[PDB]
RNA sequence: GGGAGACUUGAGUGCAGAAGAGGAGAGUGGAAUUCCAUGUGUAGCGGUGAAAUGCGUAGAUAUAUGGAGGAACACCAGUGGCGAAGGCGGCUCUCUGGUCUGUAACUGACGCUGAGGCUCGAAAGCGUGGGGAGCAAACAGGAUUAGAUACCCUGGUAGUCCACGCCGUAAACGAUGAGUGCUAAGUGUUGGAGGGUUUCCGCCCUUCAGUGCUGCAGCAAACGCAUUAAGCACUCCGCCUGGGGA
């Protein structure tokens, strides 16, 4: 659940966080940890390519098994663990042959559940099947766009998609965004929705907490100089003073669609949203 | 215990052996989940008063069962019957 | 729940008397018998009899109507109530209708009428008026 | 006359479509108990059975 | 459960065949009260059923008050057996 | 009134039965509306007292096929049922309260009322998050009119639905607190019980508890109430003391 802090200090005032009740351990799997460095939004050129990133707490990467292609044996859910890299929680699972792995923790997952993967897997929370074997109307997550590539869609905490129907070699899906699109039936997905649904309700509370989470301050263009931002300049506070608000590079910021107009996936996208 | 009666409609197209396999699968579901399948019969083959799932015909199969009320056999049958495509419509009613 | 069987007795008599019923029946209690016999010997009620059952017994009262079906008992009134008790000293004993009616009183000398109570010069609890 | 009473059947299956059909007007609508002469208790039981039959397709909703 | 009710009746019966008695009635009321508390905790919004529970609680308290008024020893023994306050 | 006993009528339990839109949770069925897609098809459709807005030649309405999804549950249906009140109507299942009728086995007054407290409490409203077909404050346009910030018409946001949490008010009414006992009949109908018949179905008689109507005595200012009292009585509680100000 969400616990709210008493207003002992102005910073602490109105702050909320997760009780982490579901989390069952604080000892990640040494076998599956990998190092990660904070790129701080800088590319191989070393230039800041994405602003407002850097700093914050050090993290170790956890190797998630988005592929879920080990259909030989069932995996028993050993623990539910906190993952610094993703909004959702992860689940450590033991395969009966001794392979350890991490998966996204679906809503309702419990220690001891024996998950299965493959066409014969039953329609149970956490099981993974090719999209063709999933009955219509099912709620799924961790969808992969290309067979064997591993789940890519519907992985944030609390998100979910729904299977709407079949056609040809594709399966109709409503994504978390509400977009309805076709996806190759041979692709896999996991039954259920991503747990930790409460994540969105957290109130960060103070600037220092954003910094912990690796968000550097965001400066409004309206208070920059003309050579810095299209909105910069002017005496006193100023309105936008242009045809429309624009990014620092002049791209309109309100309502201007940026999807490629000749995208190859327009053939597979049935109904758009967002 | 409580006595239930489960009448469900198999799509008419189904093969005889496929129908038999489906019937035994669902009977096994009930038994394993904790019910006592005291009777299972192929009641009739009838036209539907109105088209159901685009079908005007179907095979009505009856299953009289008696299970502890708390047992989830009835609930599991509902889940699996709804998922399965062969069965058009299932009715589970308490019989006194 | 019933809280004053004495008042209920008086009201049973009043209702039966109003409709001029010949008889009435009540659950039997000592004080009810005392009131019934007082009325009997005062001539208000024609007759009294007692039946014994397995609950508490029963008392049956035969009403008295004069010639031309005239009602002998004008009315009954409960004086002392569970909500408020009414106790009268020897000199405080009342007269109902300047003596034409009677007042049933409970005393250490028993259940007696107003005339008897003042003759004995004792007070008590004014159970009822009758006239 | 309460046909159900005369037949003396205290259990009204929602499968006896022949039994149900004698209590619905054309178009599939249900008849009043005042029309059919039946009792109130059996009328309620008939309503439940007819509705169950309709949902399972034994009887028509309309027409 | 009727079977559960009968077994508890036997356990707390004052004498053979004693169905109605402060002890038996209070024990049965306590079991149903505990059972119905679980139901209410599961169904927070079942206000009608909850009023039934409150009536049961009031009835059991009345029986306990009567028993404590009449026989304090039986009252003490009963609260000890049933783990009541 | 106090103490020690006794009793079973009140009260409750046991045992055998009855009905029910009582509550909660999760599902599920059909009609309809709206919208979506595509046929057919051409000039209007829609609406009013009359009109116009509006939609339709970017092909509408209509029309057939489906698809989508929201909401309400036609027929049954009934001064019918259930709930303490608010209120509860598609069907299924899970959980669950209460009520009534028998029997008389049990306890043996354990009961009534109940300030203060606590719980529930239509609609509207509020917070968070969902959902959103229809309807519809606000609002837009067309009419009416002296004016029309309305009635009328075309659209239409919140809301109306869900989960959670607030809010605690209604002509929340039977404008009639609860408990108990007593006091003509007649006739409907709900759920049981017994008997006398009846082959069964069924019909006659008795009775328990509801629900109506009619109607004695009595009450009432009158209107009317009348075993479902506003009659006859007792217990407890809430409340009233000219109108306005308020
Ligand atoms: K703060
Ligand atoms: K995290
Ligand atoms: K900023
Ligand atoms: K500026
Ligand atoms: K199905
Ligand atoms: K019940
Ligand atoms: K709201
Ligand atoms: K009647
Ligand atoms: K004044
Ligand atoms: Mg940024
Ligand atoms: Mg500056
Ligand atoms: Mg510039
Ligand atoms: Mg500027
Ligand atoms: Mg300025
Ligand atoms: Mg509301
Ligand atoms: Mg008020
Ligand atoms: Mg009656």
């Amino acid at each position: 659940a969400i616990k709210k802090y008493k207003p002992t200090t102005n910073g602490r005032r109105n702050m909320t966080s997760s009780d982490f009740a579901e989390i069952t351990t604080s000892t990640p799997e040494k076998s599956l940890l990998q190092p990660l460095k904070n790129n701080a939004g800088r590319n191989n050129n070393g230039r800041i390519t994405v602003r407002h990133q850097g700093g914050g707490h050090k993290r170790q990467y956890r190797v998630i098994d988005f592929k879920r292609n080990k259909d030989n044996v069932a995996a028993v859910v050993k623990t539910i663990e906190y993952d610094p890299n993703r909004s959702a929680n992860i689940a450590l699972v033991h395969y009966e042959d001794g392979v350890k792995a991490y998966i996204l923790a679906p809503k309702g997952l419990e220690v001891g559940m024996r998950l299965v993967s493959g066409p014969e897997a039953d329609i149970k929370v956490g099981n993974a099947l090719p999209l063709e074997n999933i009955p219509v109307g099912t709620v799924i997550h961790n969808i992969e766009m290309k067979p064997g590539k591993g789940g890519q869609l519907i992985r944030s905490a609390g998100t979910s998609a729904q299977v709407l129907g079949k056609e040809g070699k594709y399966v109709l899906i409503r994504l978390n965004s509400g977009e309805v699109r076709m996806i190759l039936a041979t692709c896999r997905a996991t039954i259920g929705s991503v747990g930790n649904e409460q994540h969105e309700l957290i109130n960060i509370g103070k600037a220092g907490r954003s910094r912990w989470m690796r968000k550097r301050p965001t400066v409004r263009g309206s208070v920059m100089n003309p050579n810095d931002h299209p909105h910069g300049g002017g005496e006193g506070k100023t309105p936008i003073g242009r045809k429309a608000p624009v990014s620092p590079w002049g791209q309109p910021a309100i309502g201007y669609k940026t999807r490629n107009k000749k995208a190859k996936s327009d053939k597979l996208i049935v109904r758009r949203r967002t | 215990d409580t006595k239930y009666e489960i009448m469900y409609i198999i799509r008419p197209n189904i093969d005889e052996e496929a129908k038999t396999a489906l019937v035994e699968r669902f009977d096994t579901i009930l038994k394993d989940n904790g019910a006592e399948v005291i009777e299972s019969k192929d009641w009739e083959k009838r036209r539907l008063a109105y088209e159901m799932n685009g079908f005007r015909e179907g095979i009505y199969h009856i299953v009289n069962v008696t299970s502890p009320s708390t047992a989830g056999a009835i609930n599991e049958f509902d889940r699996l019957a709804k998922i399965n495509d062969d069965i058009i419509r299932h009715m589970i009613v308490k019989v006194e | 729940v019933m809280t004053d069987p004495i008042a209920d007795f008086l009201t049973r008599i009043r209702n039966a008397n109003m409709v001029k019923h010949e008889t009435l029946e009540v659950p039997a209690s000592k004080i009810k018998r005392d009131i019934a016999e007082i009325l009997k010997r005062e001539g208000f009620i024609r007759d009294v009899e007692y039946i014994e059952d397995d609950k508490q017994g029963v008392i049956r009262v035969f009403l008295k109507y004069g010639k031309n079906e005239e009602r002998v008992i004008t009315n009954l009134k409960r004086i002392s109530k569970p909500g408020l008790r009414a106790y009268v000293k020897a000199d405080e004993v009342p007269k109902v209708l300047n003596g034409l009616g009677i007042a049933i009183i409970s005393t250490s000398e028993g259940v007696i009428t107003d005339k008897e109570a003042r003759a004995k010069n004792i007070g008590g609890e004014v159970i009822a008026y009758v006239w | 006359v309460d046909y159900i009473a005369a037949n003396h059947i205290e259990y009204i299956d929602y499968k006896d479509t022949e039994l149900l059909k004698r209590f619905i007007s054309e178009r599939g609508k249900i008849l009043p108990r005042r029309v059919t002469g039946t009792g109130a208790k059996n009328q309620r039981k008939l309503t439940i059975a007819i509705k169950r039959a309709r949902i399972m397709g034994l009887l028509p909703f309309v027409s | 459960s009727q079977e559960r009710k009968n077994e508890i009746i036997k356990e707390y019966a004052r004498h053979e065949g004693d169905t109605g008695s402060p002890e038996v009635q209070i024990a049965v009321l306590t079991e149903d009260i505990n059972q119905l508390n679980e139901h209410a905790r599961t169904h927070k919004k079942d206000h009608h059923s909850y009023r039934g529970l409150m009536k049961k609680i009031g009835h059991r308290r009345n029986l306990l008050a009567y028993l404590r008024k009449t026989d304090i020893q039986r009252y003490r023994e009963l609260i000890q057996r049933l783990g009541l306050r």
